[PDB]
């Protein structure tokens, strides 16, 4: 499976956007969390289907598939959020009809911090002019790199996606040194995504304990991350 | 708990 | 300054080897943690000197120097732990007189999770055969990329360390495709360091609150500031 | 976040 075919396969596997609408009135702490969690819940279902379309993912052991998904889900959700927001500075496009202003992050205690590192990272991806194909590779890499016989099969799958990303950057036409530098600049941002995910999951868990918003079923299983 | 909904979506659908 | 001499300046910034004076008392729960925090504290002092020895770091605003070190210190400490443990499979070489077993991490609740994370990432760098000069650039990059007149100075320096790592990989003489692959593999591990670091901080904070480990002035300060 | 330990080490040799 050549790099182009892998990239092409990821492009097709892109899940359609989940449509959710902003509540009628100005957000309240409860209505914002209900919105964010309802969207996350529905996107998680599609994320599972997306993952199965990633070459070799279904060939890993069920337990590994689970561990990988329990470990990266929020990062994947956020990587998708930043991409949708790439062409809208100061804005977070959670959904077509759910465009949040940084200032709206004031109604939920502690989420404003989250919105900021997301906006900051987005600005960075904007600075670098992240491309669609690049984005596809990176999101897949996040899933396969969340390693937080298949283990060997996993490494091979990550190198396949890495090769694809390398291939995409090469097609841009920049010098060989600049390709290396771009590959580096793009990947140095994964640490930021991982950190944002951590704050996000700590935050959501807190909102749940606070009874600020209900969290149950699939969203919950992912949150607890212990179905195994 | 430990088999149901993540696991269901992964192997059932 | 050529990539080569920038790397030489990093080698020159390396902190001295630190010992904890006799790991006496088979390791129990209290003595282990007191040993780990005692060492962290000594290392933090050396870490400050190290940061200042990196060309351009002291040129950053005082506000930036502080925020960069406050966010990356645990990651840097762990990156150092891994480089020292790279040639000792199954062991974490915190110091010559502080060598810990995964079984010994069973003593403290929540530590086994951290140790396994660390051992696995160390095992990964070992597979990749991480070189001493790569370690130097990576550690430096951790400090400069922990950013969740002066802003432009940072990006400049971060670009310089990145250019140095690309250079180091080029001297290995391997294939161009393999150089890109190696670069991506090394960088993707920063996610794992950031992750284990977030877990160590959380465990350490809990320990502070219970007053289970002696009060360490510098370490206490680095810990408190980070969360807030 | 200052106060002084980290800061004094950053401004002395
Ligand atoms: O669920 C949450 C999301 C989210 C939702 C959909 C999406 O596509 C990306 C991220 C964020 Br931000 C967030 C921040 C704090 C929380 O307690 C829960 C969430
Ligand atoms: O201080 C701690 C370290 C450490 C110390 C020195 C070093 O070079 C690297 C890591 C770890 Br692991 C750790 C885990 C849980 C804690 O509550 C405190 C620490």
């Amino acid at each position: 499976l050549s790099p182009e075919q892998l990239v092409l396969t990821l492009l097709e596997a892109e899940p359609p956007h989940v449509l959710i609408s902003r509540p009628s009135a100005p957000f309240t702490e409860a209505s914002m969390m209900m919105s964010l969690t309802k969207l996350a819940d529905k996107e998680l279902v599609h994320m599972i289907s997306w993952a199965k379309k990633i070459p070799g993912f279904v060939e890993l052991s069920l337990f590994d598939q689970v561990r990988l998904l329990e470990s990266c889900w929020m990062e994947v959700l956020m990587m998708g959020l930043m991409w949708r927001s790439i062409d809208h500075p100061g804005k977070l496009i959670f959904a077509p009809d759910l465009v949040l202003d940084r200032d709206e992050g004031k109604c939920v205690e502690g989420i404003l911090e989250i919105f900021d590192m997301l906006l900051a990272t987005t600005s960075r991806f904007r600075e670098l002019k992240l491309q669609h194909k690049e984005y596809l590779c990176v999101k897949a890499m996040i899933l396969l790199n969340s390693a937080m016989d298949s283990s060997r099969k996993l490494a091979h799958l990550l190198n396949a996606v890495t090769d694809a990303l390398v291939w995409v950057i090469a097609k841009s036409g920049i010098s060989s040194q600049q390709q290396s530098m771009r590959l580096a600049n793009l990947l140095m941002l994964l640490s930021h995504v991982r950190h944002a995910s951590n704050k996000g999951m700590e935050h959501l868990l807190n909102m749940k304990c606070k009874n600020v918003v209900p969290v149950y079923d699939l969203l919950l299983e992912m949150l607890n991350a212990h179905v195994l | 708990s430990g088999s149901h909904k993540l696991v269901q979506l992964l192997t059932t659908t």
